[PDB]
């Protein structure tokens, strides 16, 4: 039989407003990709017509605004079944394998979608930011909480970055914890935490703190921008299954990442 | 954007 791979990739967007959870706007998108090995070139020469490639997406209820690949698809309530169009898949794969003859696999966009999200609960990193703006000074507090409830199974957030612009004419940085980095040319501060999870200190609950001395002042609060990626889980809870013989999954990769992930004062 | 990069799915 032929080996094949799958990938779910979800992007989470959030916007927090000070400490008020009711005001947090959330939007999660996502993409499903099927991948085929180079061998297929020779395999679809020894075969056509090949065995029908049919799959099912599990927990399809959790998805909204679903756009199936128009060249390859779609012409109950929690499960959806798809029969891929084989002639077009083959046409495509032949085109890409002539174009990149020295490629080990070919990725094919199969599904694009939104994920219904219920506010702060659907957010893997809860954030709340507070600014105290003195005429001659500035106090910044960033509270964060790793939230297992947003994700199918509990896994870490990697390469977490907190970036925030400091207006007003910064001069000195005092009382910083944990250590951060000052960009003087861009007048902005950046914290990096490599790993945030339940296995982290305080169970993913923590605070970034900074104090700034102002040459002019006072500062106007600017949006905190956040970055993180995560491997091993979706936000949706969707999986995939093969239906019918001929094909085997060698790997189903699930991952997610912040897109526009912001927090105002 | 490659979801598998750089690891190999068929190994
Ligand atoms: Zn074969
Ligand atoms: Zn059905
Ligand atoms: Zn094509
Ligand atoms: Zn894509």
């Amino acid at each position: 039989t032929l080996p094949v791979a799958a990938a779910f990739t979800e992007t989470v967007n959030a916007y927090f407003k000070g400490a008020d959870p009711s005001k947090c706007i959330v939007k999660i998108t996502g993409e499903m990709v099927l991948s085929f090995p180079a061998g297929i070139t020779r395999h679809f020469a020894n075969n056509p017509s090949p065995a029908a490639l049919t799959f099912r997406v599990i927990n399809f209820s959790r998805l909204e605004h679903v756009l199936p690949n128009p060249q390859l698809l779609c012409c109950d309530a929690n499960t959806k079944e798809f029969w891929v169009n084989m002639p077009n898949l083959m046409t495509h794969l032949k085109k890409v394998s002539e174009q990149k003859p020295q490629a080990t696999y070919y990725n094919v966009d199969m599904l694009k979608y939104q994920v219904s999200a219920q506010g702060i609960q659907s957010t893997p990193l809860n954030l709340a930011v507070n600014w105290r703006c003195e005429p001659s000074s500035t106090d910044l507090r960033i509270d964060y909480k790793y939230n297992t409830d947003a994700m199918t199974t509990a896994v870490a957030l990697n390469n977490v970055q907190f970036l925030v612009p400091i207006d007003g004419g910064v001069t000195k940085l005092q009382a910083v914890l944990p250590p951060a980095v000052w960009n003087a040319e861009q007048q902005r501060i950046l914290w990096k935490i490599p790993d945030i999870s339940q296995k982290s200190e305080n169970g993913g609950v923590g605070s970034l703190l900074a104090r700034f001395q102002l040459s002019e002042g006072p500062s106007k609060p600017s949006p905190l921008v956040v970055q993180f990626t995560s491997e091993g889980s979706t936000l949706s809870g969707c999986d995939i299954e093969l239906v019918g013989a001929g094909y085997r999954f060698s790997l189903i990769k699930k991952r997610f990442a912040a897109g526009k992930y912001l927090a105002d004062n | 954007y490659d979801p598998f990069k750089g690891s190999d799915p068929f190994a």
